[PDB]
């Protein structure tokens, strides 16, 4: 929700840390357009670690 | 003397150090994301997972 997002040559990469992942915020912005994830499964997200 | 009996200690040696190998590749991961079976089951979904 930053209302302004980079180009993709300067794209930014914000570090996030000491906090609660609670992925379910996510899914309340609007019907996304793509959620193809690698390397783990999109529904077991909550109970890993990072 | 330092090593009359080496036979022995080569057959007691022979023993732990095959076994303590057998241990050591148990935490090698065969071209996978990692080497706990509860990792994997814990990040990807059965379909993936296999
Ligand atoms: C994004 O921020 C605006 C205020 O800048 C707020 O009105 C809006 O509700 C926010 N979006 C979400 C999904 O919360």
């Amino acid at each position: 929700n930053a209302t302004t997002f980079a180009s993709v040559y300067a794209w930014n990469r914000k570090r996030i840390s000491n906090c609660v992942a609670d992925y379910s915020v996510i899914y309340n912005f609007a019907p996304f357009f793509a959620f193809k994830c690698y390397g783990v499964s999109p529904t077991k997200l909550n109970d890993l670690c990072f | 003397t330092p090593s009359a009996l080496g036979k022995l200690q080569d057959v007691v040696n022979h023993n732990a150090q095959a076994l303590n190998t057998l241990v050591k590749q148990l935490s090698s991961k065969f071209g996978a994301i990692s080497s706990v079976l509860n990792d994997i089951l814990s990040r990807l979904d059965p379909p993936e997972a296999e």
